Order: structure tokens, then C-alpha cells, then sequence
């Protein structure tokens, strides 16, 4: 009776993915 | 074994909450029962072991 | 000229055959992957041999000049100098539900359901099964947040109380998983393994991303569940030789002794804090050491001696109070075959340290969550009895109640306090018993013939007592553990294997509300408003 009554990123990822094509093709 | 810890004492090794004992007959209260560690600068301690060993590690 | 013009000139190139030509392009690929990678390769031919110039496009200017510049002046097989010149709305919802009462994982028959059942009223809510995704679990995280699949197909992401589809993750051969408390990060295992390009038998993705957050190779598995902590800011990620930190998410290894050890055998992360324990296999004159430090700090500030011991399992409170160590170590200077326990106290201040003794061996331990007694059950299969120990904040503890032949062997900790429920359920039969507070009695016993597991309800609700079916014969039921003497389940379906507490979210309480029940007086409207509701 007591308990019942207590009861009631895309963005980020593009650049990261640009990051690595530059880095890729720098490489 | 019991001689092991007498000879233990005597040889600076025990100590008693940051305190290093060398008396063997030191009755420890039960406040001080709880702590009883190996000291800071023993070798079965801390480290920096002694004579024997360094010696001993020396081979050419 | 246009495009990438990227053609570049890498003297001193030894002229081998074709048959050796992709050992030796290995090697000197090799020798450009310090600054650079390859993506088009050409070597010129002189009458089957080369010629003695080949090439590396990058398509950009920036790294190729740096790598011509990082491969140059040096002599290279002895004297050859190279040069090289170029929702929320929707799904956390078992908090502020109207109920309150804890639900369950349900699996029968290997995917003829894969549903919750319910903390029921035999009412047809909830009606539940969710499709053809998982085949081995229901398996949550630890603040709720999935219903997942352990299988080759992946591991699953699903969220709500309602079972919404959210996030896919990439596993191929998938053996195994380790889940967050934090609702921050996820792991899966793969028992055949990737390519040595990426090296991968522990694949570990972020909650958040649906992508590997760290990942590295794995070679062997002691036991079940690389986990992570209470508060997930430092974690512990090994192979098979060491112990050393992964960070969250970026995998840091500190250069610390006291947060990366050499070689021991057990380690865990601490129901309060953000502490690590572990214990060491002695040296000849040194000693077994089982250390309590700090991560941060860099520092072992308590080191535990204790001269001729063998083995050591860690066992802390849940609340992180006390750590208890059950060795199966017999003293070798004594004859006298007896168990010693070294409790710290960690909150308490200097960290004393207390020995209490047996004359026999454990098989099970128990520390309290939340609670100022102790329930320890030392012996054998026939032998199997516990005790009660009751142990205050200042002084030392001691034994109230021995029971001589008794077989009760598993302990369903409730969440609620001054409640042990007893089981003698492993693999001969069940006999159940109930473990009450101030004063210490046995007063009940629960008939349970198929049941091998006992674990309790995250709220204090129900300590459940359920059947498995590929470790024992077809007897099925499902009869959990009520503290009344009242029915808690009837339910057979057929080739269930488990169920548990699918958890909730930090409470974040306070004590003024359990003051407020701290004191029939105020508690009379919830049985009136259920005579209504119960009414022909």
C-alpha cells in the first residue's frame, strides 16, 4: 500500500566521411 | 609461521598505520588491529629490495 | 594536364620478376604506409624485368610532397639512395506509467514467442509478439533500451515499451554481446573472425551511432561478459594477456601502472565508484596483492597482503561499501582446512581491513544492496547452509543464525530491503525458502519442480523462480516467489527459458518520500479503489 501510492549527427558524419576522402587522397 | 613474524618485526618490515614498529611486544589496540600493512619501503612492500637480491642481479 | 596530374618518380626500384614482383610491391608499400596509402600502382617492364622507376599517385599534392620528403637520403637495401618527386517522445516510458509494476522478458518455443509478459491481471494486456528478428533472446541493455538479437543476422536495436523498430547494427557470425548501464555504448563478439586488414573478433558499436566506436581482435574467451561502468567514464579492454584501459569512446590507454597492470586474473569496475580491484599471482617471496586504488590519481593508495594463498573471487556490496575476497586457499602451514574473508571498508575512513573465519569452503556469496545485514551460505551440495550476518557501519560483524541440513543455495537479492528469498534450485531439485528480516526466521517454502534460476524485480515486486529448457527434462511451469505465501504466476509455455526484470531508468530519489511512508494511516485509498474495480 505504500509502494502503490509512490507509484504514479548526418552533418557530423559527412564530415567526417569529407575528412577521410581528403586525407585519402592527399595519401 | 609465528617465527617468521617475530623476525618479520624485528627487521622493519610491519608497520602500523604509517608508523614503522620494531618492537615485537607492541599490543595492538583494536582501532590499530585494523591496520597492520607492509611498510612503504620494504621489498614485500613498495619495493627498492635489499642487499641480497641487487647483489644477487649483478652477474657480469 | 587537368585532373589529377599527380604522376610522380621514385628512384632507386629493384628490378625483380613477375612471380616475386607482388612479395616485393608488398614491401614497398609497406615503406610508404608511414605518410601515405595506395590506390594506383604501376611499374614499368624491360623484357619481362623492371625497369627500375615506378610510381605513386596520390590525386592530391599535400601528403605525396611530404611523403617524398620522409623517404628520401635514405640507403636502401645496404647503399641505395630512393628519391622520390611529385523518439524521446515516444519510448522512455516505464518511469512515469501509471502502474508501476515491473514487467518481464518472456521468450517460448524459440520464436513461437518473442514477447514481455506481463505483471499481470490475466488480462488480455499486454498481447504481444514481435517478429521473426531475434532468434536466440529478448536481451535487453541495462536502462531498457533494447530488445535485441544475438544471431549472425546482427545486433538489433529496438526501442519504446511497444517494440519500435530504431537501429540495425553490422554483425556477420555473431557470438555474444556486453551492454552499457549508462544507455551509452554496446559490444558484439563474432566467434569467426574478420580479415587481418581490419583485425576483428570484438566489434563494438556506440548506442548513439550505429558505428564502431572501437574495435580490435579477440582470440579467447574465459567466460560470459570489455563491459561497462556505473557512469561509463573509464573502461577496461584487454587481449588475453593484460589489463589496460580503453577510454569512451577513443580507446585511451594511459600510460599509468595503476590503471594498466600486468597480468592477473580477475578485475571489475565498483557498484559506486569509478574503482578498480584485482589481485596478482605471487612471486616467490612476494606477496599476493590485491590492490584498491584510484583511477585518476595514478596511485595505489591500499595494497592487501596476505602470505600463502592460492585463488581469490571478488565479491563487492552493491553499493560499493565492502569488498569481499572467498579464496580456496587452506593454509599450508596449518593442516586445518579453513576460508578466510578480508572485507574492506572503503567509504569509511583509512580503509580498515577485518578477517572473519570458516570451517568450511563457500560455493555461493551474497552482499547486501542497500542493507546493513549479510547473507553468506558456505558447503557442499548436500551441506549447503547460510547465515545471516549482521553487520553495523562501525565495529565488527558477526553470525546470528546457522541452519544445520539445509540445501539453500541461490539468493534472489530484492531491491526492498529486509528480504532474502532462499533457493536450493540448482540441478537436483527445487526447495525454496524465505529469509526475513528482524528477526531472522524460515517461515515459508514454495514448491517449484522445474525451476533452475531465482533473481529479483528492480522495484522489490517479485524474486522469480522459472524453467529452462535444454538443461532439464519437459516439467514445465513458471512459479515465481511472492513474500505472502500469495501466487505470483501460472503459466506453462512450452521451451521457455527465463524470465527477468527488463530494467528502468536512475531514480534520482530523495528521502523526504520514504520519510513520508516512513510514517493504513495514509495508505487506506488503494485497496477501497481496487474492491471497485473488483466488483460483479
Amino acid at each position: 500500500e505504500k509502494e502503490k501510492k509512490e507509484l504514479q549527427i548526418p552533418l557530423i558524419k559527412s564530415a567526417y566521411e569529407e575528412q577521410r576522402i581528403k586525407d585519402m587522397d592527399l595519401w | 609461521s609465528i617465527h617468521h613474524a617475530r623476525v618479520l618485526i624485528r627487521q622493519r618490515h610491519i608497520r602500523v598505520r604509517k608508523q614503522v614498529v620494531n618492537i615485537p611486544s607492541f599490543i595492538v589496540r583494536l582501532d590499530s588491529q585494523k591496520h597492520i600493512d607492509f611498510s612503504l619501503r620494504s621489498p614485500y612492500g613498495g619495493g627498492r629490495p635489499g642487499r641480497v637480491k641487487r647483489k644477487n642481479a649483478k652477474k657480469g | 594536364a587537368d585532373g589529377i596530374d599527380s604522376v610522380i618518380v621514385v628512384d632507386n626500384v629493384p628490378q625483380v620478376g613477375p612471380d616475386r614482383l607482388e612479395k616485393l610491391k608488398n614491401v614497398i608499400h609497406k615503406i610508404f604506409s608511414k605518410f601515405g596509402k595506395i590506390t594506383n600502382d604501376f611499374y614499368p617492364e624491360e623484357d619481362g624485368k623492371t625497369k627500375g622507376y615506378i610510381f605513386l599517385e596520390y590525386a592530391s599534392p599535400a601528403h605525396a610532397v611530404d611523403a617524398v620528403k620522409n623517404a628520401d637520403g635514405y640507403k636502401l637495401d645496404k647503399q641505395h639512395t630512393f628519391r622520390v618527386n611529385l523518439d524521446l517522445g515516444n519510448l522512455r516510458y516505464w518511469l512515469e506509467e501509471a502502474e508501476c509494476r515491473d514487467q518481464y522478458s518472456v521468450i517460448f518455443e524459440s520464436g513461437d514467442r518473442t514477447s514481455i509478459f506481463w505483471n499481470d491481471v490475466k488480462d488480455p494486456v499486454s498481447i504481444e509478439e514481435r517478429a521473426r528478428w531475434t532468434e536466440t533472446y529478448v536481451r535487453w541493455s541495462p536502462k531498457g533500451t533494447y530488445l535485441a538479437t544475438f544471431h549472425q543476422r546482427g545486433i538489433a536495436l529496438w526501442g519504446g515499451e511497444k517494440f519500435k523498430q530504431i537501429q540495425r547494427f553490422s554483425h556477420q557470425g555473431v557470438q555474444l554481446i556486453d551492454f552499457s548501464p549508462c544507455e551509452r555504448y554496446l559490444v558484439t563478439f563474432s566467434p569467426l573472425m574478420d580479415t587481418q586488414d581490419d583485425p576483428q573478433a570484438i566489434i563494438i558499436w556506440d548506442i548513439l551511432t550505429g558505428h564502431k566506436k572501437r574495435g580490435f581482435h579477440c582470440e579467447s574467451s574465459a567466460h560470459w561478459p570489455f563491459k561497462w561502468s556505473h557512469d561509463g567514464k573509464f573502461f577496461a579492454r584487454m587481449t588475453l594477456d593484460t589489463l589496460s584501459i580503453y577510454e569512451t569512446p577513443s580507446m585511451g590507454l594511459l600510460d599509468k601502472k595503476s590503471l594498466k597492470i600486468s597480468g592477473i586474473k580477475d578485475f571489475s569496475w565498483s557498484p559506486g565508484g569509478n574503482i578498480i580491484a584485482f589481485w596478482v599471482p605471487e612471486d616467490k617471496d612476494i606477496p599476493a596483492r590485491v590492490t584498491l586504488m584510484q583511477l585518476p590519481t595514478r596511485q595505489e593508495i591500499r595494497v592487501r597482503n596476505l602470505f600463502n594463498v592460492v585463488d581469490c573471487k571478488l565479491h563487492w556490496q552493491k553499493n560499493g561499501d565492502y569488498l569481499c575476497v572467498k579464496v580456496d586457499r587452506t593454509p599450508k602451514g596449518t593442516q586445518g582446512v579453513v576460508t578466510n574473508f578480508e572485507i574492506f571498508r572503503m567509504r569509511e575512513k583509512q580503509v580498515p581491513v577485518d578477517v572473519v573465519e570458516m570451517k568450511e569452503t563457500i560455493i555461493a556469496f551474497a552482499w547486501e544492496p542497500n542493507g546493513s545485514k549479510f547473507a553468506v551460505l558456505h558447503g557442499e551440495a548436500p551441506r549447503i547452509s547460510v547465515s545471516f550476518y549482521h553487520v553495523k557501519n562501525n565495529g565488527k560483524i558477526e553470525l546470528i543464525k546457522m541452519f544445520d541440513k539445509q540445501q539453500a543455495n541461490t539468493i534472489f537479492w530484492s531491491p526492498q530491503g529486509q528480504f532474502v528469498v532462499l533457493a536450493g534450485l540448482r540441478s537436483m531439485n527445487g526447495a525454496l525458502a524465505f529469509v526475513d528480516t528482524s528477526d531472522c526466521t524460515v517461515m515459508n517454502i514454495a514448491e517449484h519442480y522445474m525451476a533452475s534460476d531465482v533473481e529479483w524485480d528492480p522495484t522489490g515486486r517479485y524474486v522469480v523462480t522459472s524453467v529452462s529448457w535444454w538443461s532439464h527434462k519437459v516439467d514445465n511451469a513458471y512459479w515465481l516467489w511472492t513474500f505472502q505465501g500469495r501466487l505470483l504466476q501460472k503459466n506453462n509455455k512450452d521451451r521457455f527459458c527465463q524470465l527477468l526484470w527488463r530494467p528502468r531508468p536512475p531514480t534520482l530519489l530523495s528521502q523526504e518520500q520514504i520519510k513520508q511512508i516512513k510514517k493504513k494511516i495514509f495508505e487506506q485509498k488503494d485497496r477501497l479503489s481496487q474492491s471497485k474495480a473488483s466488483k460483479e
